[PDB]
Formats: structure tokens, C-alpha cells, sequence
């Protein structure tokens, strides 16, 4: 598991490597924080679906 | 045996007032509200609640210059 | 002296006409603090 | 470096600043957590972060790395060995070069010479 | 111009691995379904990040994980002493406002920084070494002014006293070279033509045979005839050991109302 | 001894200690609070408590000691002039053997020499 760890490495150069995963293009322009707005936000869609629930009993609902 | 039709009223007037706080406060005050009190003194309530408020955040905002 | 000993370095009397200028230096009872709020 | 199996704890601890951290010794309760069969011997658990090592080295044994070594049990074995290396590095560091920090030293609040009370 | 990935990404080959550390059915179960949909399913978040997208760290349950803090016996008391101790339990109980407040720094380690001096303290320095590689010290006196004049006290007080450490720094490795450099009386006469030829793999446990008698099949073949014989032969030789014993020393500890020596404490109680 | 009517009211100030106390230049308007007639030359009101001591010499001629002196006026007078000359004593024997306490000394905060800066 230790070599598993470095396989995407043993089929590339040093130079490679240095393009691959550490010289990446500089790129600013990403929404980087939807990540964040999707998965917290969501709690405010589930409950304007969730507050239409038709359990009968309002003890039931809260 | 007790009153056991006021079993858990404490609860169920706790989730009415988060279903509809302003309707729960409305009808709940409604009696007291028919005796308006002067504009000065209204002011004076609404002064001295927000003053007390925006006191309170300046404090909490010192506390995080101590804890900075 | 009498009775008494007091060790002490060589005394260097030309130290007592040393040139020291007076600086200007002013103290603020009152200032500004690291931070604000 | 700690040439025992114990050390003092207060002779970790600083003298003329705030208390803020201590070098505990290993935390054997949490041998007890692997839930698995393993063999250890009782003359390798107070030597410093060694502890922890061995742990880890038992939890990639049992598990890999993926999926299965991620639990609540093995994790915490990797972090403390990670942690306890890099705190004992800087309090050694700061053993060797700064002695008179600690509690213990006689740097640290120096006594003087007879010579210097002046009778 | 697509967006970069990390490392991370081709090791898992996916954005969305659901990786949770609670060990419990329920939980395992739906974590294995949600990664299996992760590709149409519109509640996905992403545990890897990426250029384009920030992404979330380990999922305890339904809240997040990180590990138990490294065990640190510094709290403080609020209504009664606690005597916590770090090393009584598995996971730090949650501090309580009237019971105790842990140290600062729950995940921090120890590590030694350094101020950065102004910049126009640093361009009187960069001038002063400048101009003495090219002039010589002696005719450096004017930026060796500007730099007592511009430097605010504060950065002369730590230039004065990285001076003062690094002088410590250097006596305490020169007294750790002069340790090591000492040669001791084992190794009187000895040059390298008397080491032998033997690298670290020579004195591991396949050559070098520990001082355990379980590490290897050397005396599984012992018997209890033999143990006795050889019983009777140590004994032999403490006849000629036991003879001379190091003389008891006097107790520099006996005064209990004297500062103690720190004195190397007893194998056994 | 400070050999001026007027002294920096800063360089009798600590620098490593709390201020608790000042150095202040005569109070002229104790000088109008006396009722009688008396004649006063603007160039001894400025030297250190001298000011303090006219002032109860004036009182102490017209009044007594006795019942006639006991005035809000007169005793401010002479508690301000043994005062006054008390404090500069302190402060003068601390300028003389602690002039480091002082803001504006060279040595409250010393810079140090070229030599010590190790470039
Ligand atoms: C045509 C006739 C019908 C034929 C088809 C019939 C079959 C239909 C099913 C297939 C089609 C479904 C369409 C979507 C495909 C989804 C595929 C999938 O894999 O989803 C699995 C999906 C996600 O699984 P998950 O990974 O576990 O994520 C949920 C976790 O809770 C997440 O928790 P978390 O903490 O990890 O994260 C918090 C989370 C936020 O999550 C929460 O907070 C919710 C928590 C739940 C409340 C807490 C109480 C939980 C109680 C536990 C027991 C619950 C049992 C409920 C069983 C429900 C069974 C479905 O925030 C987010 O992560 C991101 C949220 C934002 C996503 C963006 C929203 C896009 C949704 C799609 C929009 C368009 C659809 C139309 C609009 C919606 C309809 C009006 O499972 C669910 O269904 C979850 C329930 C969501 C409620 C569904 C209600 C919508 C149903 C729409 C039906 C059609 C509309 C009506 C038409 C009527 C006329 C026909
Ligand atoms: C060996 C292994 C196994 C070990 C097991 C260990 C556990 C032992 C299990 C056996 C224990 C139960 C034994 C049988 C009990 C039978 C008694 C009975 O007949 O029922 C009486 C009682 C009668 O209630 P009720 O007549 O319907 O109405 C109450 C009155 O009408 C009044 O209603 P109200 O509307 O006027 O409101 C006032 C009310 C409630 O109003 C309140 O002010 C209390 C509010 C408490 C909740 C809020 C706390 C604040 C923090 C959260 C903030 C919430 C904010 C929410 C809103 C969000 C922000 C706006 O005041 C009360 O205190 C009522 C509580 C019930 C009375 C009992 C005597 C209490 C006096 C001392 C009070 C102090 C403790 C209160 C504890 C919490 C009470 C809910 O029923 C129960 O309470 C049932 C409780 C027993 C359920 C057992 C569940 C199964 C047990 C096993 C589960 C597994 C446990 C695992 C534990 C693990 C270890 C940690
Ligand atoms: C004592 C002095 C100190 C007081 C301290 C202050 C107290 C807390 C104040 C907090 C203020 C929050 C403001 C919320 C905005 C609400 C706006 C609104 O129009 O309200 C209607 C709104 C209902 O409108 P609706 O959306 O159409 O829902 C009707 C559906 O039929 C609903 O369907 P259903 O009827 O079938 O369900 C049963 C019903 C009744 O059943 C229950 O509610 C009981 C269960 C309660 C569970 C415990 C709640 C714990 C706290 C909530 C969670 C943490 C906060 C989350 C964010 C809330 C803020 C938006 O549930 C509800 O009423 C709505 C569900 C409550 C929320 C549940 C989900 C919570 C998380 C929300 C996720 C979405 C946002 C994402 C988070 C955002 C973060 C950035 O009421 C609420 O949603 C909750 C009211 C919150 C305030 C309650 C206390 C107010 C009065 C305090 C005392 C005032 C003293 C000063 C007056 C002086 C008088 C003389
Ligand atoms: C989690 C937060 C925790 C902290 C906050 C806790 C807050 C708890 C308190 C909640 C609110 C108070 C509860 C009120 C009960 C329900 C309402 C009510 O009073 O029923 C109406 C009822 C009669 O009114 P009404 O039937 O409608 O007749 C009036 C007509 O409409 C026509 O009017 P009129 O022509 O016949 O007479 C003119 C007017 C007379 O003009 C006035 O209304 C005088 C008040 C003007 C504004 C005063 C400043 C605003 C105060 C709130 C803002 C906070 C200030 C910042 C505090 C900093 C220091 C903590 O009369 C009135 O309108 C009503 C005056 C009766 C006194 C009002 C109740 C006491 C003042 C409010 C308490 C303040 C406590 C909040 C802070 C607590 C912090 C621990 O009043 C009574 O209950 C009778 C009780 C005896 C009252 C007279 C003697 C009072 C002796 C105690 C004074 C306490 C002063 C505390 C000062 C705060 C510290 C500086
Ligand atoms: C040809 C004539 C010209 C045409 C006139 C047309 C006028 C149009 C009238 C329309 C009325 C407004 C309609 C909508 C509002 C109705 C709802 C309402 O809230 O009314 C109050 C309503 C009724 O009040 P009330 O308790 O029944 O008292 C009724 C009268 O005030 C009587 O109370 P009283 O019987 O106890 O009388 C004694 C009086 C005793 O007063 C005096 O004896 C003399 C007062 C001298 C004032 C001294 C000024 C000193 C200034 C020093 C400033 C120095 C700092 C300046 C620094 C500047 C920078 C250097 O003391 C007061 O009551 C004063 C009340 C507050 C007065 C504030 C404005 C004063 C100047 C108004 C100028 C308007 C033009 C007048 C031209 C005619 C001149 C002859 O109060 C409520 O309970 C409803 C809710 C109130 C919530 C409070 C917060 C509400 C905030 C928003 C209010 C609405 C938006 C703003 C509208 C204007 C409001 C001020
Ligand atoms: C939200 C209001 C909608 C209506 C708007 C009306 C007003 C119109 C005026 C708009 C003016 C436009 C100003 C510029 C806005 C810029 C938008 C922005 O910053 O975010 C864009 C950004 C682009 O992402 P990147 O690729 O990382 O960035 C590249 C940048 N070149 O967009 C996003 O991140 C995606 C999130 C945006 C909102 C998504 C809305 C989601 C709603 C979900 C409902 C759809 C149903 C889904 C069903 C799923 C079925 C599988």
C-alpha cells in the first residue's frame, strides 16, 4: 500500500512531476467556496421542501 | 388525581410561539396593548432596548480583542 | 578603609567629563493602544 | 534525547513563562482500543512516541491505508506518533540550546558567586 | 485549460470518496451507496480538493472528525480542583463552563519563529555589507550610523541578542564536538585499518544475535540436566566475582529539610 | 539641584515604572488667594517652591502662629512649601543616583554599540 501510494509517480519524470502536480497553471477565476454554499444552502432547500410535509398531527411535524 | 388536561402545556406554548412567534406575542399581549402608552415613553423603551443592544456587541466585540 | 573591604575595578576619573548630549524624548500619559475594536 | 524510559515532568516545564503544554508520557490506554489480536511487550511502552509507532505499524498490518485503516482507533495512533516526535524534537532542540528555560536548570534563576554579596 | 488536481485525486481517481470515520453498520452501509452514486446524485460533496473546488475533510456521522487532541495535562479550574488527567481516558470529554478549560492549541506543536525586521532597517544592512565588500569596514562608519539612526531600538535590541545566542549555539555544539571527538579508552591506538569490514546490516538480528534467549533456536535443545550442570559452572566463577563489592556511599539526601540532589533514581522500589 | 526657573516636566517622569506623580511648577493662583496687601516681583515666581515660601513668610507677618494664621490660605501656603521642598529633594537625589529611571536618559533604554550588532 505504501508503493500503491506512489504509482501515479513511478511512470513520470522529475520534470513531469514538477508540471503534473506542483507547477499548475495559476487559475483565479474558480467559485471555489459553491463547494460549501451547495452542501450549507441545501438546508434551507430541504427545509421548504420538508415544512410541506402532510403528516396530519402538528406534534407529528414538530 | 391531578389535572391531567394540563399535561405538557408548557411544551405545546413553546412550539406554537416558534410556528408563529409574532401571532403567539400578538394575541397573547393583545388585552395589555389596549392601554397605549404615550410616544415619548414608547421612544424611551425602544431607545433604551436598542442602546443596551448595541452596548452588549460592543462588548462582545472587546472580548475578542482580548482574546486576540 | 577601616576595617573594610570594598572591591572594586580601577576607577577611571577621565569618565567624568564625558560629552553626553540631551536628547529630546516625551512621554504620552495617554496614547494608542496595539488594538482597537 | 531522553536516554531513559522516564523523565521528570517538570523538568519539561518552563520557568520564567506560561504553562501551556506538557510532554506527557505515552498514553497506554490507548493500546486497549485496537480491537484486533497483536503481540506487544511491556519493555517498549514508556520509551518515548515508540509506543505509538508500534501501533501504527500494528493497524497497517491488520489494515492498508484505504478504507479500512481510516478508524477512530488508528488514526489517533497515527497522529500522536506524528505529534510526539515533532513536540519531543523541539523540546529536545530547546534542551540542548535553550537549558534555562526549564524548570530544574540553574541557568534559569542563577545564584551568585560569594563574591558578588559584598562581605 | 482545465482545472488542476492534486495529487490526492489520482490516488483515489474520484472527488467524491465518502469516507467516514464512524465504524458503525448504518453508517458504512450508506457511505457505500453514496460513493456508488456519487456520479448522479445531487446531494454529493467533495472530500478531495481541486482548483476549481474547495472540498470537506473527514465525516463523523452526520458532523466531522478530527482526532482526539495529543494528551496535555494543562487545564484550569473553575468550581472545584479536577485533577484531570490527559491519560484517564480514550477521548477528551468536552470542557464544561463551571468544571474546567483546557490549554490553547488543541492541534498545535511547537515550533520557533522569528520577527521580520522593517524594511528600512533591512536596506541600512543590505548597504553596510555592500559597502564593506567593496570598501572595507574602515570606511563604513556613515552606514554603520544609519543603521544605529533608522533601525527603531526594538530591531537593535534583537540584532544585539541574535549575536549573544548564536555565540551559546556555538559553544554548545563545540562542547558536543569535543564529547565526540574524545577518544575513549577502548579505542586507544585504534585507526580506520582497525575497523572492520562490516556495514549496519552486519550488526542486525540476522548476524548479530540478540541478548535474548528466545531470539532464535540457539537453546531449544537444552535440557534440565544441562541447566543444572551449568548452574553449578556460574557458580564456579562467582567464586572468584563475589569476592570484591563496591563500599556503600553516604546519603546526600538525608537532610529532608535541604534542597535534595537530583540523584539517579532506583531500578526497583 | 535643577539650576533654571523651568524644568521639562517629561524628564522627571519614569520610563520603566508607573507615573504616578508629576513635578508641577508653582501654583500662581495661590498667590491671589491672599485677602492683604503685600509685593510680589514676577522674577521669583517661577523657581522651584520658592513662590510657596514667600507666600508663607507674608502670612506669617501679617497674621501670627496663633488662631490668626489657621486660614484656608495660609496653611495651603506652608503645606505646599514643605511639601514642594520634600518631593524635590526625593526627585533630586533620584535625577542624581538613578538618573536611568527618567525619561530621556541615555540610559533608561540603551542603544547598544556598532560592535554588538555582529555585522
Ligand atoms: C415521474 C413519476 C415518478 C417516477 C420516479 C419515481 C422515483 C423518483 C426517484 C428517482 C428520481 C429522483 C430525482 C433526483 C435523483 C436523485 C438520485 C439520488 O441518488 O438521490 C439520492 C438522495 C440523496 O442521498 P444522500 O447522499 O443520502 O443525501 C441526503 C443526505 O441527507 C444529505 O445529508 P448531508 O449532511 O450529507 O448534506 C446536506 C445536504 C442537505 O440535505 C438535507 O439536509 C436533507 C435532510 C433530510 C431531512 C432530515 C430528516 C431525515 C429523516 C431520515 C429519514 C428520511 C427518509 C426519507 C425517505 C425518502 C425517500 C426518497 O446538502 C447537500 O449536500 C446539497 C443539497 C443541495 C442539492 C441541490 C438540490 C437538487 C435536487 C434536485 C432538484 C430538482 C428536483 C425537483 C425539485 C424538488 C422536488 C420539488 O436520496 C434522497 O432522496 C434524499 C431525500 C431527499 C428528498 C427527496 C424529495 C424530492 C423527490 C422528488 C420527486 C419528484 C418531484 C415530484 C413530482 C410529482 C409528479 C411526478
Ligand atoms: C442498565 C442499563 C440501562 C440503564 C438505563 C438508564 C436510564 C433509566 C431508564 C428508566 C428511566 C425512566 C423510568 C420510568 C419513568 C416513568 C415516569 C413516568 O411515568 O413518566 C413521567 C413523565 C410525565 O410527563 P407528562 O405527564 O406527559 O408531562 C409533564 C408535565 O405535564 C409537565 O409538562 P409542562 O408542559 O408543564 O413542562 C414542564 C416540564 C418540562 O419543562 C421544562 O422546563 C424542562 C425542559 C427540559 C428540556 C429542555 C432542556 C434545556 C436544554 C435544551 C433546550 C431546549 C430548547 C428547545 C427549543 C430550541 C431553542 C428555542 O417539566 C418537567 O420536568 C417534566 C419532566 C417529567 C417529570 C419527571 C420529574 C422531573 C422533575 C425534575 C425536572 C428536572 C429534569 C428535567 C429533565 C428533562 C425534562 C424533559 O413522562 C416522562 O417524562 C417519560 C420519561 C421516561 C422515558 C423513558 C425513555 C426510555 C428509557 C431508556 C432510553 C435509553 C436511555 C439511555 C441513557 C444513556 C445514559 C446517559
Ligand atoms: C427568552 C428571551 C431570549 C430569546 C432568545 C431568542 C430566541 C431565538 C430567536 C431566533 C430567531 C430566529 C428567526 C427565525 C426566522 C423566522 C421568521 C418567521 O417569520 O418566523 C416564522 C417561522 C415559521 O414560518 P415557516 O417557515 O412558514 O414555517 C411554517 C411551516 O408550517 C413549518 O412546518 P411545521 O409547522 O409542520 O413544523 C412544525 C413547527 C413547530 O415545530 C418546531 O419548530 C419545534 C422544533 C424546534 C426544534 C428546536 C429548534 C432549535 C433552533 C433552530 C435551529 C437553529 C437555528 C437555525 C436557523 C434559524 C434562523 C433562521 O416548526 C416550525 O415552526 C418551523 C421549523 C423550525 C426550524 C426547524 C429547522 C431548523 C434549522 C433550519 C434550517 C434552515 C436554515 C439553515 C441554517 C441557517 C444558518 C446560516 O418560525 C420559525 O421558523 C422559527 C421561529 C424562530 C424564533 C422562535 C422564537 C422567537 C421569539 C423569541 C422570544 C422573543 C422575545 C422578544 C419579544 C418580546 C415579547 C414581549
Ligand atoms: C435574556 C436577557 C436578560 C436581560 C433582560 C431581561 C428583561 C426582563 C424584563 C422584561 C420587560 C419587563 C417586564 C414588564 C412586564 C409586562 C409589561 C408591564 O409592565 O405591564 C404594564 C403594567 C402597567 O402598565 P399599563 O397597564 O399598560 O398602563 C400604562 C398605560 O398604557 C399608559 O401609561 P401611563 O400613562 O399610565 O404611564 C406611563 C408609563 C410610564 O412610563 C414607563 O413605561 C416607564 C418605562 C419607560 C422606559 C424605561 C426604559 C426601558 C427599559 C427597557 C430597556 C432596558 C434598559 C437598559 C437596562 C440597563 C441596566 C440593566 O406607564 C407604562 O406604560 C408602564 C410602566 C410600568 C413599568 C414598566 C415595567 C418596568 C420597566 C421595564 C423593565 C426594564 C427591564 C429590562 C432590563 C432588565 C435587565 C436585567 O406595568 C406593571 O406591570 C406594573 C408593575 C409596577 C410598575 C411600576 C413600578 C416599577 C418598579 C420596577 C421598575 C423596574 C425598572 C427596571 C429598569 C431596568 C434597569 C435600568
Ligand atoms: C398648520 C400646522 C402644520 C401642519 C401640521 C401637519 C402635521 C401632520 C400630523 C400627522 C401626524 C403623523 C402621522 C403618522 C404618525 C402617526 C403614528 C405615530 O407614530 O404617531 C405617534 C403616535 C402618537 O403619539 P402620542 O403618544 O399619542 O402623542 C400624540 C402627540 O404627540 C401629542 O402628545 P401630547 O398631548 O403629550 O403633547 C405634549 C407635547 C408637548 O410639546 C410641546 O409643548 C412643545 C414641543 C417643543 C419641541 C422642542 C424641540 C427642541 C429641539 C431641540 C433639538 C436639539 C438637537 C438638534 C440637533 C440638530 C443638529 C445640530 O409633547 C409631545 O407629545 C411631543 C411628541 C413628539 C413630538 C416630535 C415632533 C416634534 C416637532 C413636530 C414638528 C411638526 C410641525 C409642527 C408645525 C406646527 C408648529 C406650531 O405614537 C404612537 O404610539 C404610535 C407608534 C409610535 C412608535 C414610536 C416610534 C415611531 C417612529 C416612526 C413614526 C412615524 C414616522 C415619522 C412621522 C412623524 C413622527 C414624529
Ligand atoms: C441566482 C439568481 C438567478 C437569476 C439572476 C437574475 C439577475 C441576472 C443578473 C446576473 C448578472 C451576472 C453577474 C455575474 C455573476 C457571476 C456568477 C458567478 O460568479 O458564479 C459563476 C459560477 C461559475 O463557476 P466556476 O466555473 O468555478 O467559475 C468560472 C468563472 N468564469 O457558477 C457556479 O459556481 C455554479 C453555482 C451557480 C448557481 C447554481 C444554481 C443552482 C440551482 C439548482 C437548481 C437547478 C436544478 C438542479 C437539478 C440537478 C439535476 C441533476
Amino acid at each position: 500500500d505504501f508503493a500503491e501510494l506512489l504509482r501515479p509517480l513511478r511512470s513520470l519524470s522529475f520534470n513531469q512531476v514538477v508540471d503534473r502536480y506542483v507547477l499548475i497553471p495559476p487559475n483565479h477565476t474558480f467559485y471555489r467556496n459553491w463547494t460549501y454554499e451547495k452542501f450549507l444552502g441545501g438546508f434551507g432547500l430541504s427545509y421548504l421542501i420538508l415544512r410541506e410535509l402532510p403528516l396530519r398531527n402538528f406534534y407529528a411535524r414538530v | 388525581f391531578p389535572d391531567r388536561g394540563n399535561k405538557r402545556r408548557w411544551f405545546k406554548n413553546l412550539f406554537r410561539l416558534i410556528k408563529n412567534p409574532m401571532g403567539y406575542i400578538f394575541w397573547k399581549t393583545y388585552k395589555a396593548r389596549l392601554a397605549k402608552p404615550s410616544l415619548i415613553v414608547t421612544s424611551m423603551f425602544i431607545g433604551f432596548t436598542l442602546g443596551f443592544i448595541k452596548l452588549k456587541a460592543q462588548s462582545i466585540a472587546y472580548s475578542k480583542k482580548q482574546y486576540a | 578603609y577601616e576595617d573594610f573591604v570594598f572591591t572594586t575595578p580601577y576607577f577611571q576619573p577621565e569618565s567624568t567629563f564625558k560629552s553626553v548630549p540631551k536628547l529630546f524624548s516625551d512621554i504620552l500619559l495617554g496614547g494608542v493602544e496595539w488594538v482597537y475594536t | 534525547t531522553i536516554f531513559a524510559e522516564t523523565w521528570e515532568a517538570s523538568e519539561y516545564q518552563y520557568r520564567n513563562k506560561a504553562n501551556l503544554k506538557t510532554l506527557p508520557v505515552n498514553h497506554l490506554g490507548k493500546l486497549a482500543e485496537l480491537k484486533f489480536d497483536f503481540v506487544e511487550y511491556k519493555a517498549h511502552q514508556l520509551i518515548a512516541c515508540h509506543l505509538y509507532e508500534r501501533m501504527t505499524i500494528h493497524c497497517m498490518n491488520q489494515y492498508g491505508l484505504f478504507k479500512d485503516f481510516y478508524r477512530p482507533e488508528c488514526l489517533d495512533a497515527q497522529y500522536y506518533f506524528k505529534t510526539c516526535v515533532e513536540l519531543n524534537a523541539a523540546y529536545g532542540i530547546q534542551k540542548k540550546f535553550f537549558p534555562e528555560h526549564f524548570v530544574g536548570s540553574p541557568y534559569a534563576r542563577p545564584v551568585p558567586q560569594f563574591q558578588q554579596l559584598g562581605l | 485549460k482545465a482545472p488542476g488536481q492534486i495529487y490526492a485525486y489520482d490516488i483515489h481517481n474520484t472527488h467524491y470518496p465518502y469516507v467516514n470515520i464512524k465504524q458503525d453498520s448504518q453508517t458504512q452501509l450508506l457511505a457505500s451507496f453514496r460513493r456508488s452514486i456519487a456520479s448522479i446524485n445531487p446531494f454529493s460533496y467533495r472530500q478531495v480538493p481541486s482548483q476549481d473546488r474547495a472540498a470537506f475533510g473527514l465525516r463523523w456521522g452526520n458532523a466531522w472528525y478530527a482526532p482526539n487532541p495529543y494528551p496535555n495535562g494543562i487545564h484550569f479550574d473553575r468550581v472545584f480542583p479536577t485533577h484531570y488527567d490527559p491519560l484517564a481516558e480514550t477521548n477528551r470529554t468536552k470542557a464544561n463552563l463551571q468544571l474546567i478549560k483546557y490549554a490553547p492549541g488543541n492541534y498545535s506543536t511547537l515550533v520557533v519563529t522569528s520577527e521580520k525586521l522593517p524594511r528600512p532597517c533591512i536596506r541600512t544592512i543590505q548597504n553596510y555589507r555592500r559597502c564593506q565588500m567593496v570598501n572595507g569596514t574602515e570606511k563604513c562608519n556613515s552606514e554603520a550610523q544609519d543603521i544605529l539612526a533608522i533601525c527603531p531600538n526594538w530591531a537593535l535590541d534583537h540584532m544585539k541578542e541574535k549575536v549573544r545566542f548564536y555565540t551559546k549555539a556555538l559553544a554548545i555544539n563545540n562542547q558536543t564536538y569535543i564529547r565526540a571527538m574524545q577518544v575513549e579508552e577502548y579505542n586507544q591506538g585504534r585507526t580506520v585499518a582497525d575497523v572492520a569490514p562490516k556495514t549496519w546490516i552486519h550488526g542486525t538480528r540476522q548476524h548479530l544475535r540478540p541478548d535474548t534467549m528466545w531470539a532464535d533456536d540457539r537453546y531449544t535443545n537444552i535440557t534440565q540436566t544441562e541447566i543444572n550442570e551449568a548452574i553449578k559452572r556460574v557458580e564456579a566463577r562467582k567464586a572468584r566475582e563475589h569476592e570484591k563489592k563496591p563500599v556503600e556511599q553516604a546519603n546526600v539526601n538525608a537532610n529532608t529539610g535541604e534542597q535534595p540532589v537530583r540523584v539517579e533514581k532506583s531500578l526497583y522500589p
